[PDB]
This record gives C-alpha cells, structure tokens and sequence, in this order.
RNA sequence: AAUGGGUCAGCGACUUAUAUUCAGUGGCAAGCUUAACCGUAUAGGGUAGGCGUAGCGAAAGCGAGUCUUAAUAGGGCGUU
RNA sequence: AACCCACUCCCGUUGAAAAGGUAGGGGAUGACUUGUGGAUCGGAGUGAAAGGCUAAUCAAGCUCGGAGAUAGCUGGUUCUC
RNA sequence: UUAAAAACACAGCACUCUGCAAACACGAAAGUGGACGUAUAGGGUGUGACGCCUGCCCGGUGCCGGAAGGUUAAUUGAUGG
RNA sequence: UCGCUGUGAAGAUGCAGUGUAUCCGCGGCUAGACGGAAAGACCCCGUGAACCUUUACUGUAGCUUUGCACUGGACUUUGA
RNA sequence: CAUGCUUGAGGUUCUAACUCUGGUCCGUAAUCCGGAUCGAGGACAGUGUAUGGUGGGCAGUUUGACUGGGGCGGUCUCCUCCUAAAGAGUAACGGAGGAGUACGAAGGUGCGCUCAGACCGGUCGGAAAUCGGUCGCAGAGUAUAAAGGCAAAAGCGCGCUUGACUGCGAGACAGACACGUCGAGCAGGUACGAAAGUAGGUCUUAGUGAUCCGGUGGUUCUGUAUGGAAGGGCCAUCGCU
C-alpha cells in the first residue's frame, strides 16, 4: 500500500510535512519546495522517516 | 459531608467568567489523513454547549 | 435476505427560494453536479455548492443555449 | 455524568493544561482599595494590618480599578502602567 | 372468568445530618459574614478563614484588557 | 418362626400415622442382627456410589454476626378545594 | 420418605508405582496412619466366576528414556550514551 | 346467586333481546362457578444465584530447577 | 614456557558443621524428650529467602444485542438508487449494488483538440489493426458502485511547475451532544500567463475509530531551599478488522 513518510525542511528549522507514498512504484526520494513558516520562505523539503 | 468533585471533569473543564473552557477531540493521532483546515479549526478552546452545562456542573459539584 | 443496507441522507436541495433576501456567504443550493448554474453574483464550491458573494435577492432564470437554469443575485 | 452507556463528556474530551504552583502566593489589589490602609504607606505588612490580602501572600500587584483617594507610598509592590499613572497623579510617590 | 382483600378495632411507608443550587422574604452594603474557642454564657468578644469588588492565558505574565499570530490585521473571551 | 428388611395389591391422603395398616413377599450361622461406651463434620466428614447421609433441613447443615448486603424487578403509599 | 434394577460390590485378571525414614494420606509443624507390615508386601487404576479368545495403528495427547545441538530466570555488569 | 341466542379484555348468574319460574329444606351425583390448594417447576427475560467441566481468563496449594545463607579442609582436572 | 597471586567448572577424598523414625548409659519407676558416647551418612541431604517449569488439586469470574417466542442461520460502521406520498426527513430479518482505496502525476497553470459508430477505396489482417474521404452529434470518455453532472468541456495532449501553501476567516448548511460541510475576503511568501487572471488537491457524493496510555521533533512555559537537571505543560506527529 502507501506508507507514511515525512518531509524535513532543508533550512535549520525542525518544521516538517507529512504525506504518503508508494515505495514500490517510486523508490527514489522526493525533492519539493514548500513554505516554511519559521523562516517564511519556500525552501527545499526532503523525504525522511515517520518512525 | 463535603461534596466531592469528579477528578476527571476538573482536568477537562476550566471555570472562566464566560463559561467553561475545554479542548477539542479528534486531534490526538491519525493526523496525516486530515485536512490542514480541519486541524487548524480544532486547535483552540471552546465554551460548553447550552444543553451540556447542567450535566457538567453537576459532575463538578457546581450545582 | 442479503439486502438490508442503505446510506444516510444528505439534505440536498434549494435552501433559499426566489425573492428571498440574501447575505454574502449564504448557501443557496446543495447539489450533486450542476442542476443549477452560478449566475451573476454567485460562486461555486468544489462540491458544486452555490453560495452568495453579494447581497440582494434570488432570481432563478432559464436562459442562454443548452437550456440551463441559473441562480443570480440582483439588487432589491 | 451518566448518559445511558454512551461515552460521557468527562471522558470524551482531552485533558489540558497544568496548575501553577507559583500563583498560590499571589494577590491583586484595586486602586480603589488603596485608601484603606492606616497611614500613607502601602506595604505587604500594611495590607495585612487591614484585611485586603490573606496572611500567606508574598507578592502583590496593583491594577487600575476605581479612583485613588489620597497620596500613598508603595513599598515593594508592583503596579500596572495605568495604575501607576493614577497613583502619581494624586501626589503619591513610588519607591522601593 | 387478570391481581388483592372474610370482617372489625389498633399499628403501618418521602425522614434526619452535613455540603450545596434556585425562588420567596429580611439585615447590612463596596463590602458582607464569622469557625473553633473565651464568656456575665441565646448577649458580648473572636474577622484566622470564605464570598464579592477584573479579566485573559496551559503557564511565565500582562492588565480594561488579554490570548492566538511575523501582524497594532482579523477572530475568541472580558470591560461603562 | 423370632429378628432384620421392604417386592405387590388395596385402604388411608383434613390419615390412628409429617411415610402407616391388613393380606401376601425376601434373608434368616452370616459380607448377619442388636445393646452400651467411644472416634471422624461443613468446601469438611462418611459413602458395597443413589449426589446418598451428617437431629422430620443437604449440588455444601444449624446458629449468631458483616446486615437495614444487593434487587434497572413485582406489591403498597393515608385529608380538602 | 414415588426408582431394588440390567445399577454398586464381588472372587478371578491385568497395568503401573513403592527398597522402608517406602509410595500414598491427614496435619502451617511436631507427629500419626500405611505397619510394630517389608516386593508371594503395600497404594492407585481398569475389567468383573468359568470356557474359547482378546486382531491392526506410536501420526495427536500423556508417560518413560536420551543428551549432542538450539532457545531459556533470578544473578553478573563489559561497552556505549 | 335461572335457560337460550348474541355482544363484550375475544368461552357471561349479573350486559342486550327473549323464554321460563310460588317460598324453604333433606337424601344423592359432580356438568359449571375458567372450583380449593402451591406469587408455574415447562418457555422467555434479569449486564440474577448456585454447583459442575475444560487445551476460556487470571491466579494459587502441592511437586520440581537454579543463586545466596546455614557451609569446612586437601588433592587433581580445567577456563579467565 | 616455569612458577607466583587470585578466581569459573568438574571429579575424588577427609572430618569438624549438619542429619539419623541405629546401639548403650544417665535424668528415670518412662519405646516421649534431652545430655554423654559408639556407629553411619556428610558438606550432600534438609530449611529460609530469590527465581524458571508444572499445576481444574483448589478460587474468583467472563461467555453481546437484534430477532413476528428463544435457539440455528444472518446482521451490526460508511456510500448510491427505490420504498419515500413533486421542499427536508421518514420504518421493516423490505427490493438492488458498492467501500475499509488510488495518484509527485491521475495535482496547479498556459496553450491546443474533439468521441463511439457506420459506409466507400486501399498490400499480407479481412468482421474488426494502420490509412484517405463522407456522415455522425456524444449512442464515447470520466481511476474505482450508482445517482446527479460535464463545451469556459469536468473528456484528450504538450511545455513550465508544487496552491496537495502558513496564519486566519465575514457569512451560512446541517445538527441531542461529540463530530461534519461550503466558503468570499485580509496578511505572508509562491507557480503558470503578455495580461485580465487562475491555484487553500483530484466532476461530486464511500476509502473510516473518541478518550486514556506510551514513543519521536521543536519550545522567550514550569521545574518542590537555590543554580541546573529529571518530570510536567504547549505545538507538530506516530501506535487500535
Ligand atoms: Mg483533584
Ligand atoms: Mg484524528
Ligand atoms: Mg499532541
Ligand atoms: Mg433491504
Ligand atoms: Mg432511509
Ligand atoms: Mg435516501
Ligand atoms: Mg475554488
Ligand atoms: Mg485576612
Ligand atoms: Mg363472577
Ligand atoms: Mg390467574
Ligand atoms: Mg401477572
Ligand atoms: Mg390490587
Ligand atoms: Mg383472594
Ligand atoms: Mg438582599
Ligand atoms: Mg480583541
Ligand atoms: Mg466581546
Ligand atoms: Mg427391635
Ligand atoms: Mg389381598
Ligand atoms: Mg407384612
Ligand atoms: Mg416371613
Ligand atoms: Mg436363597
Ligand atoms: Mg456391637
Ligand atoms: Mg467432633
Ligand atoms: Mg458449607
Ligand atoms: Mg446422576
Ligand atoms: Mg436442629
Ligand atoms: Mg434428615
Ligand atoms: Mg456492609
Ligand atoms: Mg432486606
Ligand atoms: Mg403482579
Ligand atoms: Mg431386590
Ligand atoms: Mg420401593
Ligand atoms: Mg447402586
Ligand atoms: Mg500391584
Ligand atoms: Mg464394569
Ligand atoms: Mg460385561
Ligand atoms: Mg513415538
Ligand atoms: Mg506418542
Ligand atoms: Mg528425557
Ligand atoms: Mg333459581
Ligand atoms: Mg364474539
Ligand atoms: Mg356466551
Ligand atoms: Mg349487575
Ligand atoms: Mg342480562
Ligand atoms: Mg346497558
Ligand atoms: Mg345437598
Ligand atoms: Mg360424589
Ligand atoms: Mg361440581
Ligand atoms: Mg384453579
Ligand atoms: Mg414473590
Ligand atoms: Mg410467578
Ligand atoms: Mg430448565
Ligand atoms: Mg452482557
Ligand atoms: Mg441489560
Ligand atoms: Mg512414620
Ligand atoms: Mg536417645
Ligand atoms: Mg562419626
Ligand atoms: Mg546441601
Ligand atoms: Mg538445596
Ligand atoms: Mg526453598
Ligand atoms: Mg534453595
Ligand atoms: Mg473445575
Ligand atoms: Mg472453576
Ligand atoms: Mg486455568
Ligand atoms: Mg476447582
Ligand atoms: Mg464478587
Ligand atoms: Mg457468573
Ligand atoms: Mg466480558
Ligand atoms: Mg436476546
Ligand atoms: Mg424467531
Ligand atoms: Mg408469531
Ligand atoms: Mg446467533
Ligand atoms: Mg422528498
Ligand atoms: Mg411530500
Ligand atoms: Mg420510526
Ligand atoms: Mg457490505
Ligand atoms: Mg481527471
Ligand atoms: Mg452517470
Ligand atoms: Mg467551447
Ligand atoms: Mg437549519
Ligand atoms: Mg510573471
Ligand atoms: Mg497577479
Ligand atoms: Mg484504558
Ligand atoms: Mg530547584
Ligand atoms: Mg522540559
């Protein structure tokens, strides 16, 4: 099925977003830009683990 | 003897001048599948409903 | 028997009828699809809910090609 | 609290907050209450010579509520910004 | 053609204590009231304590404001 | 035969009797019957075993306490406008 | 005190345990029974004079034997944080 | 303190219509008074009770394994 | 290697602890019990404490509801249609079907384009492959049931992209409560477009589980004499056929 993952901001903040992904069809990591409330810009967010 | 307050009711409701405060439910876990708007609107504090005041006040020994 | 199922009703239909006074943000129709189309001064939600963006009264008119039914807001 | 077997409110909502032990020794005084101490001096002991505060209070703050009667001197008692201006207005000073 | 009673006389079932909330009726009033205990013992003393005069916040805290928030924007609660 | 038992019919069933009687019936020197005294008992005793017996009470005796146990169940609840 | 029987017991048969301070049972324990007995004895279990016999299965569950190797308690306290 | 046919909490001495019938005993018989007796034992219900069973759950007497204590000397094998 | 100093484990042996429901002496008039002494066993056995296994021998309990009586069978939450009487709602062990997901593009935006089917002509296919022409108007398609929708197509393709954004939120719909639904507009930063603008996921309606407890990332809160720490609070988020 789809497994819960965690997107950690590339800035120094500890802010993160949560989503799910199909780890069988798409094994490679996600590199997406999302708004970071602490620093107040859009920055690269990188996939990590939820556990 | 003195009336005994319910311990679990006093940990969930606080007495203010506008009524009784409490937090919202459905916010402990299973949060990923929830809309951000829905989680944002369950974040603050709400006053007790009109039809629930009588039962809670009796539990708190306020009436 | 293998039939005893059903789902809970959704309370759809027209909420404000023609000629009623409206305020901004009022819900006019709850819909599946667009039985009615958003006229002047009316917005459409993602579940096709029609809501009032301005103040006035409901009009309800069948105009244009395609024979569509429109709900608009006009000044009283 | 019984509802027939349905989950009741005192078990359906979450617990929140903690109790401040630092506020046990706290008290607040209205500006209208200042003109009740004996003479021209407001201190922790002087408010206990009257019956303004309990005998276990160690910290006192003065908030603007009502008019200040006469000129008084405050001794180690905090006041709000609005309350201080009322106190200085009626000839009273603010030291310690 | 469901229950109870053969009849008479006597007895026989919403009470009391302590904590409270609302209403009526009184005393004082920005203040009201004492508890144990003294006592000339239903008086008088005893104002420790309780409630009220300010709220908001989980809290530090700030205060006619305060919390949320980057925001004196909006919104919640409170204030003549 | 005595004595111990209790297979059948009838009577009796408010009985003469809270388990009998009249007729018949089985054992009757034995794993017999019986007197006096004694030992084992309440989750315990005893039982050639029927869940039988333990003072007319036994799928856990009687008595006094916890005790006014608990009863979302029946019954009742007293003068007048 | 509504069932006397085809039910229980029985002599005979078999399995199994027990080397004596026996197994086993009643006892917080001392102790007592077994037994002032000693494997031709004692306890438990099933079957039930006598005659002819009592066939196949050790996969399950139990019991007995084995001890190599895997797991495995209190205990110990290297190492890291 | 009658019969019949209907009605009716649905099988009537007591209701409706109708028919019969002076008042009161005694000896007999049991068709009815849903006759007397026992707050149905069959059936269902109660977040009732007892006792029994087991590879239901949680425990536990008894039996058993090992560490420490009561608990010592010597020799030998053997790992750090 | 040779020893020294410990210390894990095993075996043998000794007597001196312990044990004897073995003998003979005394207390003593005594098959109890003590003391003495021979004999035997012997650091074993046994008892206390800690711990693993077994343990209906014994104990306290649990073992749902609906139901044309109970039991057996079936059902129990969510979505779509009919029943449902032209606003909403509306029951039956009434009649019919689905769900307990999927997608980093199947989302956003700008630009561009229309299907199914039929007939004629055309090399291996011939009813049906790719092709050219005419008609066709949605009889196609929509990730997934059914219903309601779809030309500004909500259907199809391409380039760039991350708005599947953070804080809110006037006003409503639903509604016993706890929950649920829609949303203009404001502030921050964005993405596509020349621009007006559009974008707070997907044509819509199923794809879900409260509180307690425990874990992980932050935190100008608190922190039992004080400074810290442990613990607690707040925000985010994980673990329930
Ligand atoms: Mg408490
Ligand atoms: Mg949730
Ligand atoms: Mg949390
Ligand atoms: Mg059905
Ligand atoms: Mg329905
Ligand atoms: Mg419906
Ligand atoms: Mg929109
Ligand atoms: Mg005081
Ligand atoms: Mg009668
Ligand atoms: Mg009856
Ligand atoms: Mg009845
Ligand atoms: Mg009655
Ligand atoms: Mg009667
Ligand atoms: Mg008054
Ligand atoms: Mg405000
Ligand atoms: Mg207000
Ligand atoms: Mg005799
Ligand atoms: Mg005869
Ligand atoms: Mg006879
Ligand atoms: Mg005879
Ligand atoms: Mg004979
Ligand atoms: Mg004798
Ligand atoms: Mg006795
Ligand atoms: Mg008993
Ligand atoms: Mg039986
Ligand atoms: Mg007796
Ligand atoms: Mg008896
Ligand atoms: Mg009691
Ligand atoms: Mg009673
Ligand atoms: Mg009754
Ligand atoms: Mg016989
Ligand atoms: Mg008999
Ligand atoms: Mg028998
Ligand atoms: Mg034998
Ligand atoms: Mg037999
Ligand atoms: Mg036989
Ligand atoms: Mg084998
Ligand atoms: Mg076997
Ligand atoms: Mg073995
Ligand atoms: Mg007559
Ligand atoms: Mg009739
Ligand atoms: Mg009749
Ligand atoms: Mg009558
Ligand atoms: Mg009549
Ligand atoms: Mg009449
Ligand atoms: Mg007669
Ligand atoms: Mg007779
Ligand atoms: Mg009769
Ligand atoms: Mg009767
Ligand atoms: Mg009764
Ligand atoms: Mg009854
Ligand atoms: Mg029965
Ligand atoms: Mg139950
Ligand atoms: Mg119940
Ligand atoms: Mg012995
Ligand atoms: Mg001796
Ligand atoms: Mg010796
Ligand atoms: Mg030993
Ligand atoms: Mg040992
Ligand atoms: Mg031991
Ligand atoms: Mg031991
Ligand atoms: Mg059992
Ligand atoms: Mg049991
Ligand atoms: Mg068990
Ligand atoms: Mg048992
Ligand atoms: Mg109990
Ligand atoms: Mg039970
Ligand atoms: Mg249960
Ligand atoms: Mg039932
Ligand atoms: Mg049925
Ligand atoms: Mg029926
Ligand atoms: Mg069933
Ligand atoms: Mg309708
Ligand atoms: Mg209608
Ligand atoms: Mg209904
Ligand atoms: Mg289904
Ligand atoms: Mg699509
Ligand atoms: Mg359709
Ligand atoms: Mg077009
Ligand atoms: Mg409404
Ligand atoms: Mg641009
Ligand atoms: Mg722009
Ligand atoms: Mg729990
Ligand atoms: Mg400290
Ligand atoms: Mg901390």
């Amino acid at each position: 099925m789809r497994e819960l993952i965690r997107l950690v901001s590339s800035a120094g903040t500890g802010h993160f977003y949560t989503t799910d992904k199909n780890k069988r069809t798409k094994p490679e990591k996600i590199e997406i830009k999302k708004y970071d409330p602490v620093v107040r810009q859009h920055v690269i967010y990188k996939e990590a683990k939820i556990k | 003897p003195k009336m005994k307050t319910k311990s679990g009711a006093a940990k969930r409701f606080k007495k203010t001048a506008g009524g009784l405060k409490h937090k919202h439910a459905f916010k402990s876990h299973i949060l990923t599948k929830m809309t951000t708007k829905r989680k944002r609107q369950l974040r603050g504090t709400s006053m007790l409903n009109k039809s629930d005041v009588a039962r809670v006040e009796r539990s708190l020994r306020l009436r | 028997t293998r039939n005893g199922r059903d789902s809970e009703s959704k309370r759809l239909g027209v909420k404000l009828f023609g000629g009623q006074a409206v305020k901004a943000g009022n819900i006019l129709v709850r819909q599946r699809g667009t039985k009615f189309h958003a006229g002047y001064g009316v917005g459409l939600g993602k579940d096709h809910t029609l809501f009032a963006k301005v103040d006035g009264v409901v009009k309800f008119e069948t105009k244009g090609a395609f024979g569509r039914k429109y709900v608009s807001i006009v000044a009283a | 609290g019984f509802e027939g077997g349905q989950q009741p409110l005192h078990r359906r909502l979450p617990k929140f907050g903690f109790v401040s032990l630092k506020a046990m020794d706290r008290a607040e005084v209205r500006t209208s209450e200042l003109a009740k101490v004996e003479g021209d001096v407001v201190s922790l002991q002087t408010l206990k010579d009257a019956n303004l505060i309990n005998q276990h209070v160690q910290r006192v703050k003065v908030m603007l509520s009502g008019e200040v009667g006469r000129a008084v001197t405050l001794k180690g008692i905090a006041a709000t910004k609005g309350a201080r201006a009322a106190i200085e207005a009626a000839g009273g000073k603010f030291e310690d």
